[PDB]
Order: structure tokens, then sequence, then C-alpha cells
RNA sequence: UUGGAUAUGCCAUAUAAAGCGCUUUCGAAGAGUCGAGUUGUUUGGGAAUGCAGCUCUAAAUGGGUGGUAAAUUUCAUCUAA
RNA sequence: UUGACCUCAAAUCAGGUAGGACUACGCGCUGAACUUAAGCAUAUCAAUAAGCGCAGGAAAAGAAAAUAACCAUGAUUCCCUCAGUAACGGCGAGUGAAGCGGGAAAAGCUCAAAUUUGAAAUCUGGCAACAUUUCUUUUGUUGUCCGAGUUGUAAUUUCAA
């Protein structure tokens, strides 16, 4: 199996081989458009692991993200209030730049759903990041008994609702102590309902 | 394929051992982890590498995995002429495991 | 303001809160379609009983671990002293719990009667009617909706009766060996740390 | 108004069940059937117990 | 010899 | 201490029994085709920069600020010690 | 108009497929991800609860979590990306 | 010179799909100030209103990188209870959960990592047949050619093993 020695390489990010590839790729893709189609997995691999299948109506796009923080739109850095929300600079975005390269993809292929993404390479400027999507109206997808669940209407944008793997991730769903504030407004409306009974 | 599967389906419809109507292949075997498995299993004979596989990745660490098992290997040009021998667009890897003793 | 005898006021009703109010008036309305709904399942789901057979279980903490109340399914093991097969259990309505495990023979042996006495008292159909196959009731005539707590409840443990006092309870000393052994538990890594550090001098 | 008014009132139950013994003591006393106002003037006997 | 085959010429067969 | 509450092995006395072994207690077990693979990945890969360096400082014998660049480069000291013996044994298999 | 049985007829190539039983055996397990520092924002989470940016970036009985920072050593527990 | 493959285009190409509305409830993003602190800047209001994106009849969450420290429990969700508690707070105004316990409901599983290698066993589409119908409107099966696919589609395995 070469998927093994696949998975290796890809760990041994700071070889000569993987810095040498890491460079000419990252040229290569900053030539092209910042949402381009790829022909193949670039790490097939890691898009089998996701839940990629070489067959038809899988589908794989490339983009780049720019790197950095959040800075608030408020014309000349301008608030109005207290203090404490005057900052306009060192404020940071609450989903990673990979769920911004999943709604960019998903909104620029509306008639298909995205399955999962994974970064590929960065630079200063950009952060690449390949989005595996999968095309519910394609019959090799809707007789898959394995991936029939996403033509169903309910996972229409799962990107937008956060609810990819990264987007699993940035809303903090997870199981125990370390992960109790979520989900927020669920949680939060449960903990400020007002429960008035009848005899009380 | 489809002929000699057929006439297997005659053979066994007249009666006949499934084994003595079609005769051991001998093929060039492909496909980069069929190969992968051969090589660790030291059954290839023969590894042919294409040189222009892109992602490079999937051929660089075959070279350090075919010295280590001993298997010879050679970086053949077209991928293009890999798929050609084995009826595909393009191929990987090729791996010749058996021959017949008068291409010994 | 506060001039009034009792306590100081805790309040927390300084956020919109009247928005989210929730009162009770569906309460009977939800009774009721609970209701329905649990006798349409008996009726859809009929013979076989409406809630499944669950283990008895020691729940985890000083405070309740001398009661016995209900587990989510039997474990890997006590299905396997019992003789079902793991397939077969989720067939037949036994749940099976792949996270529990018996730490105690007594736990186990609780949990095996427990599926012995459940198999003891099944009917099991026939797959196709009129050929039993291994497990199968050669007459189902008989077959009714009965409830498992009917069969077999979640007994406690008895309240042990009157026994004989002995010498050697007379002569036990209560309080001194728990003053003891909390002292003992106390100091038990000072001790080892003063025994290695005195071994490596010696 | 809101809806969130108390509209149920809770009772203890042996308060109730007070209440319920008491009103069927009166039920078995006639003068009280007459003060409530039950035409019983010509009733055979009270309390009033009927075959099966 | 293969079992897959088998059951592939029993369906080319049938 | 046994069944008393409180002491040392506190705790009511049972039948004690043997648990089976979970599958998934068993990871992080090194398998033969795991470290074959890595060792080939290692071998066509190389190593990193940092891990140059530690191994530079290491056999120049300054094992103590070898052991402070791995802390501060992978961000523990258990982690560190981990990439030092890793690199020890990688120089000694190399100089023998 | 539907439902689950039945009462039957027909097509069903079970050469097959599966459960269980003990194995001196092997047993692949998700990476710019965990984690660390820092900066914002969050939490009841207090020498950081989550999330995000940037820098550094593992591992293989390893890696998480055991609600006071750190180093070492045990013990439970779970098996992330 | 022909070809092969890779990459990239074009077509009123064959067949599809996305937008917009509704938005009480649902998932996110973004995000205040009035107000309380008898002033006020942290705090509070409030992870709120407004703004933005995306769903369903529910959504979300969900078969443990979960609790616990017990004689241990066992996916998620909701209810009562923990509990106005531990904790957080110009430790000021104020804020503030979780384990257990009781109940309602219960249901489990699917991949990636394996040589089918004595046989890509997998799949879309065209065409031609048959067939079926909430339905001349729906849904398919069989045959056969082109294609997709070895840079990996089936079977097999998922840690409970």
């Amino acid at each position: 199996g070469a998927y093994k020695y696949l998975e290796e390489l890809a760990k041994k990010k700071q070889s000569d081989v993987n810095l040498f590839l890491s460079r000419v790729r990252a040229w290569e893709y900053r030539q092209m458009n910042v949402i381009h189609r790829a022909s193949r997995p670039s790490r097939p691999d890691k898009a089998r692991r996701l839940g990629y299948k070489a067959k038809q109506g899988y589908v794989i796009y490339r983009i780049r993200v720019r790197r950095g923080g959040r800075k608030r739109p408020v014309p000349k850095g301008q608030t109005y209030g207290k203090p404490v929300h005057q900052g306009v600079n060192h404020l940071k975005y609450q989903r990673s730049a990979r769920c911004t390269a999943e709604e960019r993809v998903g909104r620029y292929c509306s008639n298909l759903r995205v399955l999962n993404s994974y970064w590929v390479n960065q630079d200063a400027t950009y952060k690449f990041f390949e989005v595996i999507l999968v095309d519910p109206s394609h019959k090799a997808i809707r007789r898959d008994p394995r991936i029939n669940w996403i033509v169903n209407p309910v996972h229409k944008h799962r990107e937008s609702r956060g609810l990819t793997s990264i987007g699993k991730k940035s809303r903090g769903i997870g199981k125990g102590h370390r992960f109790n504030n979520s989900p927020q407004h669920a949680t939060w409306l449960r903990h400020n309902t007002l429960s008035l009974r009848r005899y009380r | 394929k489809k002929q000699r599967l057929v006439a297997e389906a005659e053979a066994v419809a007249n009666g006949k051992s499934a084994q003595d109507v079609s005769k051991k292949p001998y093929n060039v075997k492909y496909g980069l982890n069929h190969v992968v498995a051969l090589i660790e299993a030291k059954k290839a004979k023969l590894v042919l590498i294409a040189s222009d596989v892109d992602p490079i990745e999937l051929v660089v660490f075959l070279p350090a995995l075919c010295k280590k098992m001993g298997v010879p290997y050679a970086i053949v040009k077209n991928k293009a002429r890999l798929g050609t021998v084995i009826h595909q667009k393009t191929a990987a890897v090729l791996a010749v495991t058996e021959v017949r003793e008068e291409d010994k | 303001a506060i001039h009034v005898k009792g306590q100081l006021p805790n309040a927390h009703f300084h956020k919109d809160w009247q928005r989210y109010v929730k009162t009770w008036f569906n309460q009977p309305g939800r009774k009721l379609r609970r209701r329905q709904a649990r006798q349409t399942k008996a009726a859809k789901i009929a013979p076989r009983p409406v809630e499944a057979i669950r283990p008895a279980v020691k729940p985890p903490t000083i405070r309740y671990n001398m009661k016995v109340r209900a587990g989510r399914g039997f474990t890997l093991e006590e299905l396997k002293a019992a003789g079902v097969s793991r397939r077969v259990a989720s067939t037949i309505g036994i749940p099976v719990d792949h996270r529990r495990r018996n730490r105690s023979e007594e736990s186990l042996q609780r949990n095996v009667e427990r599926i012995k006495v459940y198999l003891a008292h099944l009917i099991v159909f026939p797959r196709k009617a009129g050929q039993p196959k291994k497990g199968d009731a050669t007459d189902v005539s008989g077959a009714e909706q009965t409830d498992v707590a009917a069969v077999l409840p979640i007994t406690q443990e008895a309240v042990e009766e009157a026994k004989p006092i002995t010498e050697e309870a007379k002569n036990f000393n209560a309080f001194s060996t728990l003053s003891n052994e909390r002292a003992y538990a106390r100091y038990a890594g000072a001790r080892a740390a003063f025994q290695k550090k005195r071994a490596e001098e010696a | 108004t809101k809806t969130w008014r108390k509209w149920h009132v809770k009772v203890n139950q042996n308060e109730k069940r007070y209440a319920i013994a008491s009103a069927v003591a009166a039920s078995g006393v006639p003068s009280l059937l007459l003060a409530r106002g039950h035409r019983i003037e010509e009733i055979p006997e009270v309390p009033l117990v009927v075959d099966d | 010899p293969s079992k897959h085959e088998q059951k592939r010429i029993l369906q080319l067969a049938y | 201490a046994p069944g008393l509450v409180v002491g040392l092995n506190k705790g009511k006395t049972l039948t004690k029994r043997q648990l089976p072994e979970r599958p998934s207690r068993r990871k992080g077990h090194l398998s033969k085709r795991t470290a074959f693979v890595r060792s080939i990945v290692r071998e066509v890969a190389g190593f990193a920069p940092y891990e140059r360096r530690v191994m530079e400082l290491i056999r120049n014998s300054q094992d103590k600020r070898a052991r402070k660049l791995a802390k501060k480069r992978l961000g523990t000291l258990k982690r560190a010690k981990g990439k030092i013996e890793e690199l020890t044994s990688v120089i000694q298999s190399s100089r023998l």
C-alpha cells in the first residue's frame, strides 16, 4: 500500500523534498486563479481519508485564502461606544481560514455539496486548501449507499451552517467539560429560559 | 476476458473442472498499491517507475523501497507508455513477477 | 432601597427574560400525546415487550453505590457467559453495552442470571412459520404482550438481618481504626519518601 | 395581562382528602341537603342506597 | 481458481 | 483499610475479575509494517532543520543546550526529551 | 387507499454466505493536526474554558483528559485531527 | 511526419443543478448602545437588538481523545434536581455552570489505513428491448457499445475489534 508511505511523507513537512515541492507548487497555485479546479487531488491519500473516491460525482477545487486577522470594516477605524469595543486591528475571525475556503468554494459551485477540505500549502500571503465536493444530482452518487446521506436536503450548505469537520471545531462541538458552553445559543437559551410551570 | 469467461461457463455447464479449462495467467502487474505490496513481499522481479508522475510523492519512495527489498528497478519515461501496455491511459508503475521459461 | 428585614435580594432579572419565559399549559397535552404514542408503539411492536430488558448496575459514587438501578445494556462478557451471541442479542431484544465491563464476579453473576431468566421466559417466533430452528418456540399460540418489569424487576440487596456478636467484634475499636487508617493513608507518601531516602543514604 | 399569571393553585393531597371526606359526610346529613337546595322532603332514606 | 469468476461464469450461464 | 471506606486500599472487597484487553488500548504499539514504512520515509525525506541543529549540538556534546533548543522548538520537555533519544539513537547508528 | 400476517403458486445455481469455538500468532488505526508560546475574543472555568490569528511544530504504548503553574514518577480513563 | 498522454479551453454541445420568497422555531457569522453600578473607564446590559449567510418539519447534537476515584457508570437530546451551588466579579453592582440521582425516549453504526492479483470482480452515459406506476406524469431491470477507473471502483475489516 502506497497510502502508508504518502501519509508519513506528508508528516515530514520540513524535509528538503517537501520544501521543494511546497515552493514549486505554491508558485504554480499563485499563478492560477484564486478558485481553480484541481484535475486530481494533490494529496490523494489525504482525500481518501476525508471521504473522496476516484469516481464520477466527486470534485476537488483548489482555493487560496489570505492570511492574517480580521479588521473591522468600520470607516476610518472609528468605533462608537465604550473603549472595550474600540479595538479594530488586533481582532480575529471566529472561523478558520479553512472554513472560509469551503464557503467560497461552495458558493462557487452552488450545485455541489461540500464534503470536506484539507490544507495543501501556505506562504506569507495565502493558505492553499483543496475542497472535496460531491454532486447530489449524479446517479453514481445517488445510487451509492455509502454517500447517499449528502443527497438529502438537510445537507444543503453544511459548510455555511458549520456542519463540516472544521465547522464543528470552529463552533466548539465536543464532549465533556471543556466544551460546556457549546452549542452556544442552544445552551445559553436553556440556561436563560424561565420555566414557570403550573402548580408552583 | 468476456469470451474466456463465457467459455468457462459452457465448460461448467458441460461438467468440467474450472481449473483445467483455463491456463495460469502470465501478465504484467500494474497499479501503485498492488505493485507496492509485491515489492514489500519480494514477489516482483522487475519494477518500472514512470518518470512524470504528478504528484511526484506517489513514487518518490519507490526506488528506496525497491532497493531495500532488492527488487531491480528502472525509471522509464511516459506513464502514457506504461498505460498502453496495461490497456489504460496512464500507469504509475509496472511490475513483472513471473515470465515464461522462453523469456527467462 | 434596602431597609427591610430579610435576606439581601438576588433576583437574576436584569436581562430580557420576558421574551424567554416558558409556561406549562401544554403539560396535560404533552402527557396525553406521550401515552398515545406509547400505546401506538405497543400495538405496533406486539407481541414483543414494549420496554427491553435492562441490566442491574450500581451507581458510581459513595452517595449511591449502596443502591441497585438499571443500566443501559448487557456487556459482551455477560452475554458470552449466558450463551447468547452478540449478533442474536440485539435481534431478540437484549441491549448490548460494549462500553461497560464486569470488574467483579458479583455483577457478572447478577446480570448472567438476569439474562438466563429472560431466555427461559422468552418465546421466539420462527422466521418461517412451522419450522423451528435452534433457538425457536415450537408452540407460539400462547404468546402475549407482558411487561419485563412484571417478569423480572431490579431488586436491591436485602438488608442483613440479626447476626450474633462475636468476640473478635467485641475487641475491635471502630474509632481508633478509622483515625489510624486515615493517618496511615495521609502519610503514605511521606513514609515512602523517608524509606527510599534512608535506603540511598545507607 | 400576561399568560404567566398563576392560574392553577396547589393544594395538599391530604387536605383535598379531608375536604372530600367532609363533603361525603355532609351528603349523609338530611338537614344539610335541604339547605343545599335538594327537594328531598319525601326521599325514603338518606344516605340513599339503590340495588345493583 | 477465482471464486468470483466462478460466480461470474454462473451469472453468464444463467 | 480494605472494606473500610477510609484507608489505603479502601472500598468493598469483591471477587475480582480479569478484564479482557480492549483493542482500543493497543493503540500506540509500533507495528512491523508501520516501523518499516517510517524507516523508508526517514531514509527518503531526511531530517528537519531543527533536528539537524539538535543532532549537531549533541555531537558537540552540549546536551543541556541541545535539550533547551529542542524544548523551545517542540514546546514541552516530554517531547524535547523524546526527540533527544530519537536523535541520539540516530547518531549512534550513524557512527556504528 | 394503505399495513402486517396468512393461505398458496412461481422464480430462486446456496459449489455459496454467515454466526459461534479455541489460536504461544500478527494486528495497518486519520498531521501545519495534537501540542507549546503569544495576541484578541470568550467562559463559572480561577498561573486560559472554548474559538481564531501568527510563530514554533511532535509522537508510537503513543497521544488526550483527571478543573493551582512547573519537573520527575506512578495509577486510572478515553482513542482526537 | 503521424500518433499517445497530461493540462487547458470552446459549443444555443447531451442531460442536470444553483439563485428568489417565507424565516415563529433551527445552525452559524458579525455586533452595539440606552441601561445597572445612585458618578464612571473594567463590569453589566449581552455572547442581546439591528446587519449577514444557510436548513428542516423539526434543526442541532449523537455512539466517548465521556465521567468519575465508586461495589464504579456508559451515544445524544429534553425534564426535574444538583443550584442561585462550585466559581467569576472596581470580590463592587452583578453574574454562574457540571458529575451523580429521578424521569421522557432509546438504535446503532459507516469509512481511510490490507495483494481480487488465478483474472476492476465496480460505475456513469448512449442505443434497443422488456417492465413497473399516487402517475401514459413514476421507478427500474436486462442486453450491448462508448466511457469513467489501477494516481484504486467492488468484495473484505473498523478497535466493541
